[PDB]
């Protein structure tokens, strides 16, 4: 087979790690009152 | 008290499951070469 | 228990860290 | 029992099945208990009990013969059960009668042989056809057949 | 005539006689001499088990159900004296034969429910003043429906009412009131009805036929849960003779 | 109140004696000259109303009518239980050695 | 005297039911599955480096060439089996790990026996079978057989505990 | 809900069966 | 149900005749060398 | 712990008479009761009908009485029921009927006493043991 | 008592001779020992049953 | 075209295919899809089956109350014995889920195609120039599939007797078949465990002395394992060290320095030894048990000494005497 | 049935915890240039 021609690399640097998991985390403090009910 | 028992889980999966993807790339990321 | 797995293990590791990796060369054993 | 005056044909065992006489799968009348599984068992000394519908409630009734009764006894008594080394009855059983069926000896000893043959013949089919193409020797360092095929990958 | 060979696997040999379209005559009774069925016979075509209509009491109707098990359901070889009465009816009592099978039927949800049908001790009787057997010369009358497994039976967990265990010895510091009832294994005894409707009579051998409908309750269980009603339809064959 | 009838059974005559309406066949062997003959006609002539009443199984003979006078003593008789009595269980109740 | 050891696990431990054991004969039987299968895939995936029939002269004890196709073998597997060694290193590490591993598990489940902290059963399944009684599965069968084993053994088995089990309190099914 | 985790860590196994038999690494010869 | 037994047993028959007709189709033939 | 003239002492008759067997009778009683009964009697007890055993006291309420060499005796060579109120010969091996089970053809009355000899005794050594069955194995 | 090594043990009734007098059958077809044919009893000391 | 068949019967023969599907495989990979996708859906979702031919369903699926440990699919009825019960023989589905008839479809496709599954590691060596025997190796696990599901059932007289699909079931198999057979107390059993046992030990040995002598390649921090290539000419470790090693660890002529007859041994032991073992189960199928040493022992008066022996066949009674509780009515177990 | 409460979350953390280790590896390893 031939080496598909149209894919590119993928990243995250640091500080969207943080910012993505400071969304996770707070959504989750949000919401597990609700889930737990 | 008298809780949800999926509580747990679903507040577990909620939290672990979009950290976990963001983790994989970071680190895929922050492992490529130059 | 499994503690001693480690020890057999570790000790092991050290009195023969220098065949660590792999052998080499010569065919002498019978022959004191 | 029926000679102490139980009615086999209405004695219900613990399951509620019949303590001595049931129905197969078809319908015919059978004898119970774990005993269901051998209905298709035929014998000249069981025969005369059987009727159009499988045992017949009559003839069991008062047709029974004593020479049939012994008879019964007699096999039941020397079921093909025993151990290597010849002590008739099953493996709690206690020493004394030392017995193992000619029918159980024949079956094994044919089962081990028949099994290995089948073996040996694997053993030697596969041995010919590598021996005719020719390989049943190790394969040619030089032409290694494997090495001009494409790879699966 | 088929011998045993000519039967087996065929499942013909869980079907009770018939009588061919011809023979519909009617069967004459002395009054003066003893008459005894040498083969009475019923073989199930329908179980239907009555449904429980919730908690909304809105009446309770009878729905099929699919047989399970196999074809194992027929009764034969039931035999008694058949003794004429004053009033010239006719009553039969059964002495012995193979009568009662243990039959299981699933339902619409799945749920499989096991009876033992059965006509243990059954007293059928006619009208009064009956002459000679007509078609359709009704027989009706009550039988005994003993416990589906008998005394020495155990469940799964060793639990048994002439024999077993006392209690849940899985859980030995549990406490006890709650499990009472599968602990406490109960033989349940109860009674049943069946009419023998006859359709075809043949006097010249003295062997009628014919259609028969019983009700009865199903297994409760060494007494674990309620029985369901159950009521079944399908056809006999009975052999008069002098004797 | 749920109970167990045969286990309850075991407080009465039965559990102590021989219950000619009840207590299965083989029970007859631990007398002498009671069981083949005997035990199948008593067994055999349904439930009993007093012990005596067995002296009145019809045919008995002379003998037998002796036999049975002297092991009444060993006897009793109470309502009969279906659960021990259903099965056919008084000729075979699953025992055996 | 070993033998008894077993049926004792079984009756009073109900070991077979012990992840731990699982694990155990998972690697043993797992294990002599890689020696059987390793060494016929070698004998039979083998070069000529003799005239012979009786290939066993045929190798040269001073090593050189590998004396077996890795490269074939590799190709056997991969289209009988779907998945197949080619690391002839790892399939060696392999086959130390498995059975090595397989016994180090099978020890702790033991280790845990001693406290008697076994594995006997489910409480799901127990609870159930307490309240209903048509409620059986193959797992309730065999608590049963336990229930056997213990009854009609401690007796000549524990003498120390001079148990005296009158014929009427042995648990046994009908007419056995 | 054990029911449907027994079901799904079975079908998470068949998945990497899957995966690992047509999802390999393509094994190479010599060059290494 | 008499159907699925007839289908069944049609099934079975085709795969047990591609089985005999081909090791019949010389099948010593397919291999390395001597053939 | 050895099997004593003493344990091989048996009551010959009714009457309380008793005979004493010697090692040789013994074996050789063994041996017979093996050869002819062990298939049914093994043990002890009775295979083909459970309810009846060889225990001397199950014996001894036998009609008649058939706990003693006497008795057995006459029992190998015409057989009774429990009661005595009929003869089995029929359908149990017994001398009046060697020609329907043959392992009774050779049988003397020199081995009849043997094997009565041996039933008596095995009791007296194993004790609950000869009666019971697999409870006591 | 029930000895450790024990899941489920049986109840069995003795004296001080170690006789057994009482037990609860399993197989009720020939019990001699049965807690009612044997007028077994219970009393309690001390404790919430005292007296 | 060259001639469809023709073509066809070179397609399935390729071996360019990802997977070989063989002549075998023609017969192979559809009864192997049926029994597979028979059983999951049975262990998922089969109701209760009676197995006894007692009316006294045993339930073994995950949805009926199982989990993984307890689940399996349960035998056929006894009711049923040796009879043949394919789908076509039942007045429905569910008296054919009642009676246990998933169990006989999936055992008989499945020893079906684990034969063919013989078949074919045979075909493969052969269109690849391969010495056979590998499918001879594979006659041992096989010829136990075929002991436990189908020679045992044979011999019994019923498939109700054949080992259940299931953990606990297969338990069951095994606590019962030593009861009525005492197998543990059988010269094939033994050799069985000698093999197993054995197997699992060269396994070790052998898969230690070859990793401990690898000629050194790699780093001091780099996976030992890459100083492998695939398709290597000369071998990768020392077997001239190993043996050396192994030669003083024992003594030297009892130690392997030939390769080939090191492998020829490691595949003959495990492969004779279950051979045993299965001609063990194929053997106790026709109630030839192991030794009975009841009672053998006995004292100068006749009373009886125990050896180990009897303390095993209480342990063996306690399970005759209850399993299939309410199965029996008479005296002798001759089923 | 009558099981665990916390068997469903034990089950789910011990298969996916170890799970996205190596992910997280296999993932970061896979991207590494050359
Ligand atoms: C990778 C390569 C692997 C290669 C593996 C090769 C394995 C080869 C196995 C080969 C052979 C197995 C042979 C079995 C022979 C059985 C002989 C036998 O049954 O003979 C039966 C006789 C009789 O036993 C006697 O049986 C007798 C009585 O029966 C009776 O006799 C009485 C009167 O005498 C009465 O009449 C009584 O009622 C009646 O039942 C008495 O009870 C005696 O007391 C009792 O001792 O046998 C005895 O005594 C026997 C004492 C036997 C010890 C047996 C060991 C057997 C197998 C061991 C395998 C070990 C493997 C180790 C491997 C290690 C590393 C690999
Ligand atoms: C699959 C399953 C297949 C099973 C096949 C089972 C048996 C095949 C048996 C052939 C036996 C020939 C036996 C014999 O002649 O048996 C003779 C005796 C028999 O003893 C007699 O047994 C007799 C009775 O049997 C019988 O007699 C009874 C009445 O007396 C009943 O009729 C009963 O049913 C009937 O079978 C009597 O009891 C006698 O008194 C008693 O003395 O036993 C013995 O011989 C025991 C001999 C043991 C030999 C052990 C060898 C062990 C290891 C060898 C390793 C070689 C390794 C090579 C390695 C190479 C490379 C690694
Ligand atoms: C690829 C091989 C294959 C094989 C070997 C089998 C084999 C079997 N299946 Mg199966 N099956 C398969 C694929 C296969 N199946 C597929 C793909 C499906 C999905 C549809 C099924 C679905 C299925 C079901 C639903 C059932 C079976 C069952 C069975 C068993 C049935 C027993 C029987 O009566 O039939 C055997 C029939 C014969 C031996 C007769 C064929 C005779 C042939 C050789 C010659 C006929 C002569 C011909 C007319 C002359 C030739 C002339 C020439 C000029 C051409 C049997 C062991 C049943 C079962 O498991 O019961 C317990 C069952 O209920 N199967
Ligand atoms: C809905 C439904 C159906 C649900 C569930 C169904 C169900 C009942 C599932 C049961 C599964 C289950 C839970 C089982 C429990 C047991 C279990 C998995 C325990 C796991 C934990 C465990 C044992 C830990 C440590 C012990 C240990 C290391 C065991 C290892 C086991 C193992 C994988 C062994 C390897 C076996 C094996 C087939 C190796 C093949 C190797 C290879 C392909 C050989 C071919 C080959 C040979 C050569 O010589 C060469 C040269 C080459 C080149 C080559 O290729
Ligand atoms: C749960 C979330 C899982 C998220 C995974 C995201 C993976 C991104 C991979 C990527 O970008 O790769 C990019 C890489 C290669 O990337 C290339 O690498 C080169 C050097 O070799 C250079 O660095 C290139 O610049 C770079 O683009 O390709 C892959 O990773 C294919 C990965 C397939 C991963 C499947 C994971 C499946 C997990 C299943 C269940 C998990 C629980
Ligand atoms: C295995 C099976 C798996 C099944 C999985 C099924 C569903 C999975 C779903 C996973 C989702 C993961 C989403 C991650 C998104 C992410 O990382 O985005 C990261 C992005 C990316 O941002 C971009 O990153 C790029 C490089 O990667 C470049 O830097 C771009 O320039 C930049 O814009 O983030 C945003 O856009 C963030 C907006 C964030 C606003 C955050 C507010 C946070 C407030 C926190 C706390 C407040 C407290 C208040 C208290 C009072
Ligand atoms: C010809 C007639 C054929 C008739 C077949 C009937 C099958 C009936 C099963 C039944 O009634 O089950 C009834 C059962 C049991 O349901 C359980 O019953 C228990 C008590 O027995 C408890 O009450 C449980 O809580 C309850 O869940 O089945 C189900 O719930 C089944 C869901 C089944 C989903 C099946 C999917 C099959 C998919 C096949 C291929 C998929 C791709
Ligand atoms: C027809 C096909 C029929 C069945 C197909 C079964 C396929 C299983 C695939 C397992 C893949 C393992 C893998 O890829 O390993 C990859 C690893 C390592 O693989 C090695 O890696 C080395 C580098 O580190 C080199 O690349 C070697 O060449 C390479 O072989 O595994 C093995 O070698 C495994 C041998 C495994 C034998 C497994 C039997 C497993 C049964 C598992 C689960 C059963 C669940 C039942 C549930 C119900
Ligand atoms: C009643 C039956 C009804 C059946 C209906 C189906 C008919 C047949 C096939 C098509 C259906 C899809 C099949 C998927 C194929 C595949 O993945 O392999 C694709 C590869 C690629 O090659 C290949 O693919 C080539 C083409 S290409 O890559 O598609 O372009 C093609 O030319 C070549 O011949 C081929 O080998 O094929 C093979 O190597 C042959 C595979 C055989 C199948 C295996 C079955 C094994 C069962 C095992 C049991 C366990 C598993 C249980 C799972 C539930
Ligand atoms: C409760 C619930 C749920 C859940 C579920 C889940 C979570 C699932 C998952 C799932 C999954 C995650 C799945 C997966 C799957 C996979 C598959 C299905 C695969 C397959 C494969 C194949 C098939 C392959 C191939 C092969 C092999 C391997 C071998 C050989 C042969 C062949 C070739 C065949 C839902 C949501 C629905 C809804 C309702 C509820
Ligand atoms: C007791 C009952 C006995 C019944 C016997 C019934 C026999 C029925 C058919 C016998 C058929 C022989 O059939 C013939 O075999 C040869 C191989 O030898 C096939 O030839 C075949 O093999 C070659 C390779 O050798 C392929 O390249 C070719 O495409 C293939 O067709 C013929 O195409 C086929 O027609
Ligand atoms: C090559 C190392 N020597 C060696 N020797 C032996 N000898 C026995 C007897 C254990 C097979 N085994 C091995 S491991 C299969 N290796
Ligand atoms: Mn499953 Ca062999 Mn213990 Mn009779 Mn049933
Ligand atoms: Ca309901
Ligand atoms: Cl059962
Ligand atoms: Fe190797």
């Amino acid at each position: 087979m031939e080496p598909n021609p149209n894919r590119q690399p993928v990243e995250l640097n640091r500080t969207s790690l943080y910012l993505g998991l400071l969304l996770i985390l707070v959504l989750a403090l949000l919401f597990s009152s609700y889930f737990f009910n | 008290m008298e809780v949800n028992q999926l509580g747990l889980i679903a507040t577990a999966l909620f939290v672990l499951v979009p950290s976990v993807f963001l983790i994989i790339l970071y680190v895929q990321t922050e492992s490529q070469q130059k | 228990l499994l503690f001693f797995f480690g020890h057999i293990w570790h000790g092991a590791r050290t009195l023969f860290r220098d065949v660590f990796s792999g052998i080499d060369p010569e065919l002498s054993p019978e022959q004191v | 029992d029926q000679k102490l005056g139980a009615n086999v044909g209405s004695a219900q065992g613990p399951t509620g099945l019949g303590k001595y006489l049931m129905r197969s799968p078809t319908g015919e009348i059978i004898f119970g208990g774990e005993t269901m599984r051998f209905w298709d068992f035929r014998g000249p000394w069981l025969e005369p009990l059987r009727g159009p519908n499988g045992l017949d409630l009559n003839k069991i009734k008062n047709d029974i013969q004593p020479w049939q009764e012994r008879r019964a006894a007699e096999y039941m008594t020397h079921a093909p059960l025993g151990s290597l080394n010849s002590v008739g009855g099953v493996a709690t059983e206690i020493n004394s009668v030392n017995f193992v069926s000619p029918r159980s000896w024949l079956a094994t000893s044919h089962f081990v042989l028949a099994f290995f043959f089948l073996v040996g013949h694997l053993w030697h089919a596969g041995r010919a056809r590598a021996a005719a193409a020719g390989f049943e020797k190790g394969i040619d360092r030089e032409s290694e057949p494997v090495l001009s095929m494409p790879s699966l990958d | 005539t088929l011998t045993y060979d000519d039967i087996v696997g065929t499942g013909l040999a869980n079907k009770c006689p018939t009588l061919d379209d011809t023979a519909r005559g009617a069967y004459p009774i002395d009054s003066s001499q003893t008459y005894r069925i040498a083969r009475l016979c019923l073989q199930p075509t329908t179980f239907l088990v009555k449904e429980e209509p919730k908690n909304k009491r809105q009446e309770a109707e009878f729905v099929p159900t699919k047989l399970v098990t196999r074809e194992t359901t027929s009764l034969d070889q039931i035999q008694g004296e058949l003794k004429v009465n004053s009033d010239g009816s006719l009553t039969f009592v059964e002495e012995d034969g193979i009568d009662f099978q243990p039959v299981t039927v699933q339902m619409a949800g799945g749920e499989r429910i096991p009876l033992l049908f059965t006509v243990k001790n059954l007293v059928a009787s006619t009208q009064p003043n009956v002459t000679s057997i007509t078609t359709s010369t009704d027989f009706k009358g009550e039988f005994n429906v003993p416990s589906y497994r008998t005394a020495n039976f155990l469940d799964p967990k060793g639990r048994g009412l002439a024999s077993g265990y006392d209690s849940a010895i899985a859980l030995p510091q549990a406490k006890e009131e709650e499990l009472a009832r599968a602990n406490v294994k109960r033989f349940s005894l109860t009674k049943g009805q069946i009419s023998l409707n006859v359709a075809k009579v043949d006097g010249r051998t003295g062997e009628i036929a014919g259609t028969f409908e019983s009700e009865q309750l199903s297994d409760d269980d060494m007494g674990a849960h309620e029985p369901h009603e159950v009521k079944i339809q399908g056809v006999f064959y009975a052999s008069i003779e002098p004797a | 109140e749920l109970v167990n009838v045969v286990d309850e059974k075991l407080g009465t005559a039965y559990g102590e004696k021989i219950d000619l309406n009840n207590t299965n066949i083989a029970a007859f062997i631990q007398y002498r000259g009671l069981y083949p003959t005997l035990a199948k006609l008593i067994v055999k002539n349904a439930p009993y109303e007093s012990v005596e009443d067995v002296l009145n199984i019809p045919g008995l003979t002379e003998r037998q009518k002796q036999i049975l006078r002297e092991n009444l003593e060993h006897f009793t008789v109470t309502e009969v239980e279906t659960a021990l009595v259903e099965g056919g269980d008084r000729y075979n109740n699953g025992l055996y050695k | 005297a070993i033998f008894r050891f077993l049926l004792f696990f079984q009756g009073f431990h109900n070991w077979t039911l012990n992840p731990f054991h699982m694990m155990g004969v998972a690697g043993v039987l797992g294990g002599a599955l890689l020696c059987a299968i390793h060494g016929a895939t070698v004998e039979n995936t083998l070069f000529q480096d003799g005239e012979g029939a009786s290939t066993f002269r045929a190798f040269n004890p001073t090593q050189a060439e590998e004396t077996y196709s890795m490269v074939t073998a590799n190709r056997f597997w991969s289209q009988i089996f779907g998945i197949a060694f080619s690391n002839k290193r790892w399939l060696h590490f392999f086959m130390l790990f498995v059975p090595v591993t397989g016994l180090w598990m099978s020890a702790i489940g033991v280790v845990g026996l001693a406290l008697n902290l076994r594995s006997y059963d489910f409480i799901s399944q127990e609870i159930r079978a307490a309240e209903d009684p048509e409620f059986e599965t193959f797992y309730t069968k065999n608590l049963l057989l336990n229930e056997g084993i213990r009854a009609w053994m401690a007796p000549q088995d524990q003498p120390h505990e001079n148990f005296v089990f009158p014929e009427e309190v042995l648990p046994r099914g009908n007419a056995l | 809900m054990e029911t449907i985790t027994y079901v799904f860590i079975f079908a998470c196994i068949i998945a990497l069966f899957f995966f690992a038999i047509f999802f390999r690494e393509p094994p190479r010869i010599t060059k290494k | 149900m008499e159907t699925l037994k007839i289908t069944v047993y049609i099934v079975v028959t085709f795969f047990v005749l591609l089985f005999v007709f081909g090791f019949l189709s010389g099948d010593p033939a397919r291999n390395p060398k001597r053939k | 712990a050895e099997l004593t003239p003493e344990v091989l002492t048996v009551p010959l008759n009714s009457e309380g008479k008793t005979i004493t067997l010697t090692e040789k009778q013994y074996l050789e009683g063994k041996r017979l009761f093996q050869y002819a009964c062990a298939s049914c009697h093994v043990g002890g007890i009775t295979k083909t009908n459970p309810s009846l055993d060889l225990r001397t006291e199950t014996l001894a309420l036998a009609t008649p009485p058939r706990d003693n060499i006497e008795g057995l005796v006459d029992y190998m060579k015409n057989p009774t029921t429990y009661d005595g109120e009929q003869e089995i010969a029929e359908v149990h091996p017994s001398l009046r009927s060697a020609d329907i089970f043959p392992k009774m053809r050779n049988l003397t009355e020199k081995d009849l006493v043997a094997i009565a000899g041996h039933i008596l005794v095995e009791p007296k050594i194993l004790g609950d043991k000869w009666g019971g069955g697999k409870v006591y194995y | 008592r029930m000895p450790a090594f024990f899941e489920s043990f049986p109840v069995i009734l003795t004296d001080k001779n170690g006789v057994v007098k009482a037990d609860i059958p399993f197989r009720r077809a020939e019990s001699k020992y049965s807690f009612e044919q044997q007028g077994v009893t219970v009393s309690f000391y001390g404790g919430e049953l005292n007296g | 075209s060259a001639n469809l068949w023709e073509r066809f019967c070179n397609w399935v023969t390729s071996t360019d295919n990802r997977l070989y599907v063989g002549w075998f495989g023609v017969i192979m990979i559809p009864t192997l899809l049926a029994a597979t996708i028979c059983f999951v859906i049975a262990f998922i979702a089969a109701p209760p089956v009676d197995i006894d031919g007692i009316r006294e369903p045993v339930s073994g699926s995950l949805l009926y109350g199982n989990n993984i440990i307890t689940g399996a699919v349960v035998p056929s009825s006894n009711a049923i014995g040796l009879h043949f019960y394919p789908i076509w023989e039942a007045a429905s589905l569910d008296e054919w889920l009642y009676n246990g008839g998933p169990y006989q479809l999936i055992i008989f496709h499945f020893l079906l195609g684990a034969s063919c599954y013989m078949g074919r590691q045979w075909e493969l060596s052969y269109r690849l120039g391969m010495r056979p025997w590998i499918c001879v190796a594979y006659s041992a696990p096989l010829a136990s599939a075929f002991a436990v599901f189908l020679i045992y059932p044979i011999g019994q007289g019923s498939f109700s007797d054949g080992m259940p699909l299931g953990i606990s079931g297969t338990f069951n198999f095994m606590i019962v078949f030593q009861a009525e057979h005492n197998i543990l107390m059988h010269p094939f059993h033994q050799l069985g465990v000698a093999g197993v046992f054995g197997g699992a030990l060269f396994c070790a040995m052998h898969g230690s002395l070859v990793t401990s002598s690898l000629i050194r390649e790699t780093t001091e921090t780099e996976s030992a394992n890459y100083g492998y290539k695939f398709g290597q000419e000369e071998e990768t470790y020392n077997i001239v060290a190993a043996h050396g090693y192994f030669g003083r660890l024992i003594f030297q002529y009892a130690s392997f320095n030939n390769s080939r007859s090191l492998h020829f041994f490691l595949a003959a032991w495990p492969v004779v030894g279950v051979w045993f073992t299965a001609l063990g189960i194929s053997t106790m199928a026709f109630n030839l048990n192991g030794f009975n040493f009841n009672h053998s022992v006995i004292d100068a008066k006749g009373n009886v000494i125990n050896t180990w022996a009897d303390i095993i066949n209480r342990a063996n009674l306690g399970m005759e005497v209850m399993h299939e509780r309410n199965a029996h009515n008479f005296p002798l177990d001759l089923a």
